[PDB]
RNA sequence: UACCUGGUUGAUCCUGCCAGUAGCAUAUGCUUGUCUCAAAGAUUAAGCCAUGCAUGUCUAAGUACGCACGGCCGGUACAGUGAAACUGCGAAUGGCUCAUUAAAUCAGUUAUGGUUCCUUUGGUCGCUCGCCACUUGGAUAACUGUGGUAAUUCUAGAGCUAAUACAUGCCGACGGGCGCUGACCCCCUUCGCGGGGGGGAUGCGUGCAUUUAUCAGUGGUGACUCUAGAUAACCUCGGGCCGAUCGCACGCCCCCCGUGGCGGCGACGACCCAUUCGAACGUCUGCCCUAUCAACUUUCGAUGGUAGUCGCCGUGCCUACCAUGGUGACCACGGGUGACGGGGAAUCAGGGUUCGAUUCCGGAGAGGGAGCCUGAGAAACGGCUACCACAUCCAAGGAAG
RNA sequence: GCGGGGCCCGAAGCAUUUACUUUGAAAAAAUUAGAGUGUUCAAAGCAGGCCCGAGCCGCCUGGAUACCGCAGCUAGGAAUA
């Protein structure tokens, strides 16, 4: 019976306003979903209109976006690394909207290798026999070697970003609203924005 | 007060019953109601108990395990009449329909057949 | 209160229905439909007050449940159906074929039409938009929507559609000089040519309407309904031709025809 | 003197910051595209709402707030309370019993967007209205015009 | 009809009230032959209530395997008429009362570019490339037959049987087009060469709706982060649509071939779009008496700022972290009201005074507070659960208000 | 608005800002003010009126209008403050 209306606030002057009707149905109860990382639990709550909203009790994967090279893949959620609204929601590992997440790199490593044919995540080599020696060589024809050697302008990544492709996990940001639509979508941190939060994680 | 499956406590408790549990047919839709139901563990404080055979053994109790009641309403949907008579395919469902005989005294002795569905 | 209302009291009904006060407590309550209900007129009081083919609320029902009352070329069987403006009713057995037009005193006027002019109606559009896959839509005065219209039809333009086909026959563009009819406010029912449309950024646009006898007036843009190209109307007019007479001018023409 | 003084990354929701940085796009000469829009009814967009560097959800020029409704005017009477000022609009109320007026007022909190510099105590500010922005702040500042200034010793 | 008259004194002129006089509205007194309209348990007690009633509902068209009947028209699916029960849809209207409520309601005004909407209409409903479809699966009521209780619209067990109930699921359209890819083009500058193209072998994806990101800038508005287009991808198992439905007149092609193909009018449901009926929240201006009520509001949201959480959406509506604000002698705040607000009513020179519980619009509430279920719409009370208060039946185990 | 001319005037600035005034919208009926009409009269009601020679598919006509404060929205006026 937790409500959301305005007649229980003290008014602008600082006077008590007395209740002039009962609490109504269209200030419906507001419990928190508290979506956390695990298997997939989705529960459905009807609303006014007979419509549905999918509140997310427990989530595994996401559909995060890359943007700078325009890639979107499903990817599972490793960890929550920073939250702006509350420093206590990260010690309980709860998915909210503007929290900075940590996801893997194996959808983004293999797409970037299957599109540019550069090794990625490598620092040492001498282990690259089974599916890495073949994908960059592939026995191309003439004009297929043509269209990939001209991508030596747009294969670069800024040094702050491939520093976290080497050691495995990329941190991204949720842009969806879990517990409202039931999904954890969003975009990957990059650029001057990534210098921001990687200060705000390091300063913790 | 009737018993209810799944109490696992002998005695009498009070349950909030919705549509579709047991022991409570509602009066209008969406109504929930608190009613006293008896536990599933049996005691000596029962006036009657229901009791159903799952295996017949030695001999015939007279009037209990003999005198077969004819199941007078046969299959009506055109998939439980095809399963009953083991019809393979397109075996003219309209032909093998079961028909009820009618034996009033003051009227002519009738027969009735159902509709078909699906 | 706890939901939508489905009663209507007799004195709260629109007075251009010209209802009684002492024949009952309640009013007909026109159903949800194409026209808004203060503007509109239901089918019940049309055949027992305006045409007197029936006497009760039962008798209007058992003409209508014999399935010959044709609103806009469709048989509508409920007797509280909201009729509205510029629609053709059609008895189709004794063949009167009325069109519902405001007279010059603000009321829906009984007005016959020839059975070949009954084939169409006119509608002011209220919104044009592109729909899915990049195709055009428009929505009209009534609830009829049209796909693929002639793309010259701007907002608040007047189209002519035929019933039994349903695609737009003629459009007639809202321009100064044309012959409009006002369907809302204190001046409604008068028919005159458009003088100018004076804009307001964000507020309500008002137009000035010159009639055919010098009495210019003004109502805002949401009440204006163009039915003529320059000076000739495409539909048949009622008597008075949308010329409001003054009360001395109503006095003498009425008390000399009763000579 | 930086902009990022919050605990979340403040930015505009529409413009995309990353534009193929590489040997083509060098980090030495670096601007970002500034989303602004223009409000109808003939109100100008000041230079600081275009060549500024700020960020505001509730600025009418660069946020997600859309003015439509009344337009009023008042006097800036207290200039505390970050990004929202309180203005007082005096008026006259008429008592027809005594055939005389009654000098009334009521003040109102309005959103001072940071595209205005010389907003000091006692100015004229015309104000339009929009969606609810806070518990009491329903309006948004459109156009300051100075008073009691232009030369001070 | 812009009106007065009697009373302080032995008289006088005054100030001043008293009394007179005329309405209209409650009651009461005596009285009352006829007839037209006609208020009527509002005030004190929004006190308590016996009994009986005021919400229910079949079309040609969801389900008859009751003989309740039918001509049982005849050797079998159903001539129809149909009770009962399942399903659907109303029961959220109306009615009643005026207790609460003094910028709250309400009134004019203006918004939703910050949202939802059964229905009604009008649209959209082969756009999706993927061994039942000539039809798939499981139950259940009414019924039959046993019951249990002092007692209720209490229900149990087992036997049957249906669907427009509850689920599953396909053919056809479907031939492909596009985009991403991609073992030969050699005809170009093979001169050692660099080549310039169209092309196939190849495997993915492909509609609407939902979710996120990026690109461009058909139609719109005063004004978009609008509508439409483009690319990468998502699609929640308490899982989005993409018809396993029922009537009526029956007709057409019949070349495979006398069995298979085509059809008229409906009635139902179906995501989404607009419409209609709305609802909700906002803006402006307006309310009575009181200072023997002058400071208030902020630990416990008071005013704002960022980020969110849920909410149908905007917003301290909440939460966290920061800022110290907001209102006030132009009467805040507190108190009172025999305060429901208004259209209105009585009054009548002009200005006003006073009433407005009461049929119209709006709001609030069903003994008092509170919490929910179903549903498009209720924090519903001739719905439910609990406490408080009042009260009924009991065979004293419980039942119902 | 009949890249450079003519019977030509729109967009634009409102170049102090307001009060005031005038205009135009938009304002639910009922009630009141009143139009019409022998409810037999009247209070009321919104009806009714006219020849039948029977064609009389029955004819004509009403169900007005004024008043909705202040506050907003428009246009015009600029003394007064």
């Amino acid at each position: 019976g937790i409500s959301r209306d305005n007649w229980h606030k003290r008014r602008k002057t600082g006077g008590k306003r007395k209740p002039y009707h009962k609490k109504r149905k269209y200030e419906l109860g507001r419990p928190a979903a508290n979506t956390k990382i695990g298997p997939r639990r989705i529960h459905t709550v009807r609303v006014r209109g007979g419509n549905k909203k999918y509140r997310a009790l427990r989530l595994d994967v996401g559909n995060f976006s890359w943007g700078s090279e325009c890639c979107t893949r499903k990817t599972r959620i490793i960890d929550v690394v920073y939250n702006a609204s509350n420093n206590e929601l990260v010690r309980t590992k709860t998915l909210v909207k503007n929290c900075i997440v940590l996801i893997d790199s194996t959808p983004y490593r293999q797409w970037y290798e299957s599109h540019y044919a550069l090794p990625l995540g490598r620092k040492k080599g001498a282990k690259l026999t089974p599916e890495e020696e073949e994908i960059l060589n592939k026995k191309r024809s003439k004009k297929i070697q043509k269209k990939y050697d001209e991508r030596k302008k747009n294969a670069k990544i800024s040094s702050l970003l491939e520093e976290q492709f080497q050691q495995g996990k990329l941190l991204a940001c949720i842009a969806s609203r879990p517990g409202q639509c039931g999904r954890a979508d969003g975009y990957v941190l990059e650029g001057k924005e990534l210098e921001f939060y990687l200060r705000k994680i390091k300063a913790r | 007060f009737p018993m209810k499956q799944g109490v696992l406590t002998h005695g009498r408790v009070r349950l909030l019953l919705s549509k579709g549990h047991s022991c409570y047919r509602p009066r209008r839709t969406g109504e929930r109601k608190r009613k006293s139901v008896r536990g599933c563990i049996v005691d000596a404080n029962l006036s009657v108990l229901n009791l159903v055979i799952v295996k017949k053994g030695e001999k015939d109790i007279p009037g209990l395990t003999d005198t077969t009641v004819p199941r007078r309403l046969g299959p009506k949907r055109a998939s439980r009449i095809r399963k009953l008579f083991n019809l393979s395919k397109e075996d003219d469902v309209r032909q093998y329909v079961v028909r009820k005989p009618l034996n009033k005294e003051g009227k002519k002795p009738r027969t009735k057949a159902p509709k078909i569905q699906r | 209160a706890r939901g939508p209302k489905k009663h209507l009291k007799r004195v709260a009904a629109p007075k251009h229905w010209m209802l009684d006060k002492l024949t009952g407590v309640f009013a007909p309550r026109p159903s949800t439909g194409p026209h808004k209900l203060r503007e509109c007129l239901p089918l019940i009081i049309f055949l027992r007050n305006r045409l007197k083919y029936a006497l009760t609320g039962d008798e209007v029902k058992k003409i209508c449940m014999q399935r010959f009352i044709k609103i806009d070329g469709k048989v509508r069987t409920d007797i509280t159906y909201p009729a509205g403006f510029m629609d053709v009713i059609s008895i189709d057995k004794t063949g009167e074929n009325f069109r519902l037009i405001y007279d010059t005193k603000g009321r829906f006027a009984v007005h016959r039409i020839t059975p070949e002019e009954a084939k169409y109606k006119l509608c002011k559009v209220r919104k044009i938009f592109v729909g899915t896959k990049g195709i055009p839509h428009l929505v009209t005065h009534d609830a009829r929507t049209i796909r693929y219209p002639d793309p010259l039809i701007k907002v608040n333009d007047t189209i002519q559609i035929d019933l039994e086909t349903g695609k737009i026959t003629d459009f007639i563009k809202f321009d100064t000089g044309n012959l409009c009819m006002v369907t809302g406010g204190a001046n409604l029912g008068r028919i005159g040519v458009i003088t100018n449309r004076e804009r307001h950024p964000g507020s309500f646009d008002v137009v000035h309407v010159k009639d055919a006898n010098g009495n210019s007036f003004a109502t805002r843009l949401s009440n204006i309904f163009v039915i003529g190209k320059g000076n000739k109307p495409w539909i048949s007019l009622p008597r008075g031709k949308g010329i409001r007479l003054t009360i001395a001018e109503e006095r003498d023409k009425r008390l000399a025809a009763k000579q | 003197a930086d902009i990022q003084t919050e605990r979340a990354y403040q930015k505009q929701p529409t413009i995309f910051q990353n534009k193929k940085r590489v040997l083509l796009g060098e980090t030495g000469k670096e601007k970002l595209p500034r989303y602004y829009k223009n409000i109808g009814l003939g109100f100008k967009t000041p230079k600081e709402a275009i060549e500024g560097t700020y960020i505001d959800k509730k600025c009418p020029f660069t946020g997600n707030v859309s003015i439509r409704g009344r337009i009023l005017s008042g006097v800036v009477t207290k200039m505390k309370m970050q990004r929202t000022i309180v203005i007082r609009r005096d008026y006259l109320h008429y008592i027809r019993k005594y055939n005389r007026f009654e000098k009334r007022h009521k003040n109102m909190s309005v959103h001072l967007s940071p595209c205005f510099r010389d907003v000091q105590i006692g100015d004229i500010v015309t104000v339009g209205e929009c969606r609810p922005l806070s518990k009491t702040v329903r309006f948004n500042v459109l156009k300051v015009t100075k008073a009691a200034g232009t030369k001070k010793q």
